[PDB]
């Protein structure tokens, strides 16, 4: 070993990501006519722990009869999932949430679901996400939305109350604006700008402030009468291909997934 | 330096389903082998799946009568429901085993005398009839009895149902449904016999079978 | 003069969230709609492309005493064999402990695969026995509780030692249906006949007694983990799963 | 065609199954010549494409969810207020649409079954499992009922990565219904 | 600067019914766009293209 | 991590290097992290390998924002014995940098 | 007959502010929308394609005297070590004066690099000294001002000597921290730990005194100029940066 | 006839100055791997004897 140490045991990995596909396929019988020498082992022990298992015999099962794989990743959470819904009860007000992948924050301000099931998977998550946001009820809205990266000033989180910020500053950090009018619905990837390497989901206490908020979207509309209708929004995450997710973690027990 | 001989403490062995993972074992003691008779004691082949379960078997036997009108239904049956029973061969197959997929032969067989007259279609219905047209089982596979050309019709049909096998112990649904309809009536004159006998036999062709298990029933 | 023209198709400014090709953004607030490189650096190496991370690592999904009092043939425990199982469960903190098989299982309605069950005893040196884990193909609603030991060794079994140089027996489960697929079934409310989630029961018996001296403990316990090859999920939906108690 | 059917009230869900049995009569059940159709052979195995049509009210932002077989989903041809999270419903994938934009939809449904096939002939016990391709649901809020009416229309297509087995006899004269 | 543009003919968000070239899906729910293969298995190789 | 049951003694441990802290997630999903199972019968020494996980460049020892590590030790099946065995074991933690490197000399005593 | 057609997707005539490519015309006022050629001539031939163009022109950050009365070990002044920095300040016309780097960076969230600082004293030839300017890694709310002299040996230092024929001594900071970039917090109210804007902070001690004969001046002032090398700032924003007082 | 694989009792590990003597132990396990980072957080030499 390069840091100096020594022992006459092999080292061996453990636990490597991606051994198998998800997805049934050929790549004659599996095991048979010989013995289940893999049937007996020693699971303490990782050289022996990853000993092919096989009991009885067994025949290979053909192809799986539909082409997409639906356990990788960049797929099953390619769909976009659900994150929050909120409703303005007035004009000229503003409102942001953050992307916070950590669990300690319970729903309806944090993560549920799937989300909240699927960011606690693992340890790190790097890269940029597409988000889509979708309008209800009031018609002939204009209003802007911009993109806030963590530690710069920024409103209240989970608060719709009115602005404390230039029309300047919020322009400075590129916005869309929409009319609800229009178009009804948005769809926009969010940047990865961090100063951090990564941003994870499960920690406590002070670095749970600061690590695990991805960035703050905010929506700020105006020309809003309320003598309309109710007006809902509504945000929906989904992963790009340049996300990474690092070093699987142990999978949240069934009374920490919450739903909204 | 020499080397002792020691026994080899953990073994593996087993057959067919079912294993032995042994921390003390030992080799196995055979004894004689494995001979061949020079005089067949029974000529006849040595049973096998093949022999057994794919044989005939007679599934049901009715009579169809000159007061049975146009489409009267001589003889309902559930085919694959029937091979499933005490009395026929396949069965100690199909009882140790949960599902099994197989396709199904059936002959029916008439007796007209030359003075009656009439017919029969015998149609495979998968699953059931359901409502669909009578006139038409010609769809079906089919063979039509006639008292004056064939007292014998043969049917091969493969497997059709919507799952991979038919679990025998809790049947979801019959697989096939043969149906014998009057496809036009019997006619006689006087003091011919009123009847003719009809008998089924049915069995498998390319029988699978999976599913071991002590469930009785 | 301009010729280039359209007619707007069905389905006009309606969002298909069920698809990454649907799904994906229209634009970018990043300046210069740049991309990302990436960056093993600090994350060890580990990149997780797959789901079948988590389902190959075997983890704790329930747990059974084998007594010195057991005669012989008595069932000790029965698993019925789907990747939902899990009777684990924790006080201090309050929490219901899911496996790594479970948690990603929950998420999908159509499972199969081959779910190998691994079982790790307990004892001393000096304790001795042997148990038959016997798998019985068919429904989880099936009443197995009649079966004796003599009945049991039809179905496909297998026999572990307790006092070895080896742990753990592997018992890997062939996959037996009449449907390419199982189902999710727990998010429906009662049961249906024909609908189905495992593929059969696990049954565990006591094959021959325990065996040991005054001064061992007279009980072996036994962790059954739980985990899964060749495994085929797909359908995505959202479920938590409840602590399956027997 | 497949079915027609109006909501009487804001923030309401509503359920229909696609079912080839032909032992479900209309206006539940399929009508017309798909009942005809499904009924001439056993077997049908693959993907669907399926349109939805809005008429009468506008402005009205409508969600519709497809639901696989045996998955928890709420009581099938029945206008009722929702029994599930918007999580649940989100996650088996959906379409959001709004009828002052659109006023159609069309949209392939997937084939995700634990059966080989789903056949459209069948009795009793098999008939209530084997013979559901899956429940196409609709959910629409924002709806102001001081408006006129809103009426939705179904209509299947068969794409051609479908499959068709093993002919039956077609259906007689009685049991060929009308909507 | 972006000279890409298109004129709306008629017949906007019409639904022509009739046929299989405008009545095909314009988006699915299936997970990645996927397609189904062929299985013939239990239907005994009888498929009815006509 | 080094443990040392008498061979009249029977029950297990599972030692796993959880980054962060363990939050939430299943117990009885430890073994998804590094780990290894110490058990009475087989094994009294597990050994343990991991790379630097983490969210930041580097880990800065005066102010450290969040432990990189937290090593857990379960009761993975209850401790057993007869009479009179001995009605403990000891347990023991070794722990070392590998592929250290170190930046920003500095005057700071804390 | 024509088939050419399309359908909608979503974002249905939204404005992404954004990105030069969704902000750039749909069309024109220019008649042929014409194109226009380059001329640099009344220019002088210096053309800016980028801001690195005012980073690398050091420039007057602070200004401190350096006493004969100081006693060996005594901070004289602390800089943070941020691009943000400047003290200096005008009175006819009021205005604060920033630097050019301060200027630039704090248009952006996030800066690294490497920061120059450019020492110039402005002593007589007749004037001797010396002065050690230490960096202290670490965030910029440490305290630093019980650091002795011999303790601030440890950290990266430099010691120049007052009177030379060379006037400047670059101090190269070199980049020294646990996250890729650091930030700009001054948009925001109060402090965070964890989330930092410098990499430490320079403090200027007296190394050896300043001596020097009875009719020349008793201090020498010193500027402290600022520009920065293998520098990289993105995510703009816009900010104000207001004096910074020690 | 044919060897089924067991745990090699035995071994000795240890690094620099330390030494570890087990009967029961069993190999070692790893995770991931050692990365280089392709932006450097410290651009300063890496600490050692010489540097301190």
């Amino acid at each position: 070993d390069d840091s100096g140490g020594f022992s006459t045991t092999v080292s061996t990995e453990q636990n490597v990501p991606d051994p198998q596909v998800g997805i049934t396929t050929m790549r004659m019988d599996v095991s048979g006519v010989q013995a289940p020498v893999g049937a007996i082992t020693t699971i303490e022990d990782p050289v022996l722990a990853k000993k092919v298992p096989e009991t009885f015999p067994e025949l290979k099962p053909g192809e799986s009869r539909h082409t997409s794989d639906h356990m990788s990743i960049y797929k099953f959470m390619g769909r976009s999932h659900f994150l929050c819904t909120f409703t303005f009860n007035s004009n000229n007000k503003e409102y942001t949430f953050p992307i916070t992948l950590s669990s300690t924050s319970n729903p309806p301000h944090g993560l549920p679901s799937t989300l909240r099931w699927f960011f606690n998977l693992f340890q790190l998550y790097r890269g940029p996400l597409d988000l889509t946001i979708i309008i209800t009820g009031a018609t002939d809205v204009d209003g802007m939305a911009w993109f806030t990266p963590v530690g710069l000033a920024v409103d209240t989180p989970w608060v719709e109350k009115e602005s404390a910020l230039q029309i300047d500053y919020k322009t400075a950090l590129g916005a869309v604006r929409f009319n609800t009018r229009r178009t009804g619905n948005i769809q926009i990837r969010l940047p990865w700008y961090s100063y951090l390497y990564a941003v994870s989901g499960a920690l406590d206490g002070l670095g749970d402030k600061t690590d695990s908020t991805f960035g703050l979207v905010s929506i700020q509309i105006a020309n809003y009468n309320h003598s309309d209708e109710y007006l809902s929004f509504s945000c929906y995450l989904s992963v790009t291909e340049q996300s990474e997710f690092y070093f699987p973690r142990a999978p949240l027990n069934s009374n920490a997934m919450l739903s909204t | 330096e020499q080397m002792i001989q020691s026994v080899d403490r953990t073994a593996v062995t087993g057959a067919s389903y079912f294993t032995s993972v042994d921390q003390s074992s030992v080799h196995t003691a055979e004894v004689g082998s494995h001979q061949i008779e020079p005089l067949k004691t029974s000529v006849d082949k040595p049973g096998s799946k093949k022999t057994q379960g794919e044989k005939f078997f007679l599934i049901h036997s009715a009579r169809w009568l000159t007061t049975h009108a146009l489409f009267h239904e001589v003889a309902k049956l559930d085919v694959v429901k029937l091979l499933y029973n005490e009395q026929f061969a396949v069965q100690g197959l199909l009882r140790y085993h949960t599902y099994a997929r197989f396709g199904i032969e059936i002959q029916v067989q008439i007796n007209p005398t030359p003075f009656q007259q009439g017919g029969l279609i015998c149609a495979m219905v998968p699953g059931d009839q359901s409502y669909g047209s009578i006139a038409s089982l010609t769809v079906y596979p089919h063979g039509l009895l006639n008292c004056n050309i064939n007292n014998v019709v043969r049917i091969k049909v493969p497997f059709i149902y919507t799952r991979g096998a038919y679990h025998f112990k809790d049947p979801q649904y019959p697989v096939w449904e043969l149906t014998i309809r009057v496809w036009s009536e019997l006619n006689i004159g006087t003091g011919t016999s009123a009847y003719t006998s009809l008998n089924v036999l049915a069995r498998f062709t390319d029988l699978e079978l999976h599913g071991l298990t002590p469930l009785s029933t | 003069m301009m010729r280039n023209e359209t007619r707007v198709s069905t389905t006009e400014n309606v969002v298909n969230l069920s698809n990454y090709e649907d799904a994906r953004a229209k634009m970018s607030f990043a300046l210069d709609q740049e991309d990302w490189k990436s960056d093993p650096s600090q994350g060890g190496g580990i990149k997780i492309t797959h789901f079948t991370t988590w389902t190959s690592i075997p983890t704790l999904a329930a747990q059974f005493p084998f007594n010195a009092s057991d005669s012989v043939g008595q069932q000790i425990k029965v698993i019925p064999v789907d990747p939902y199982f899990f009777q684990m469960t924790n006080t201090n903190p309050d929490q219901k402990c899911i496996t790594a098989l479970a948690s990603i299982c929950q998420m999908f309605c159509f499972w199969r695969g081959d779910l190998v069950f691994d079982f790790q005893v307990f004892p001393t040196k000096y304790h001795s026995g042997r148990l038959l884990f016997c798998f019985v193909p068919g429904n989880e609603l099936i009443d197995v509780t009649g079966i004796t030991l003599k009945q049991a060794t039809t179905a496909p079994c297998a026999v572990m030692d307790i006092a070895g140089v080896q742990s753990t027996l592997r018992f890997r489960v062939p996959w037996i249906s009449d449907t390419p697929y199982r189902v999710n079934r727990y998010t429906k409310e009662a049961h249906q006949k024909g609908e189905y989630t495992a593929i059969g029961k696990l049954i565990v018996y006591c094959y021959n007694r325990l065996t040991s001296p005054s001064n061992v403990a007279h009980h072996v316990r036994v962790n059954v983990y739980l985990s899964a090859i060749n495994l085929e999920c797909f359908a995505p939906l959202y479920h938590a799963m409840d602590v399956t108690t027997q």
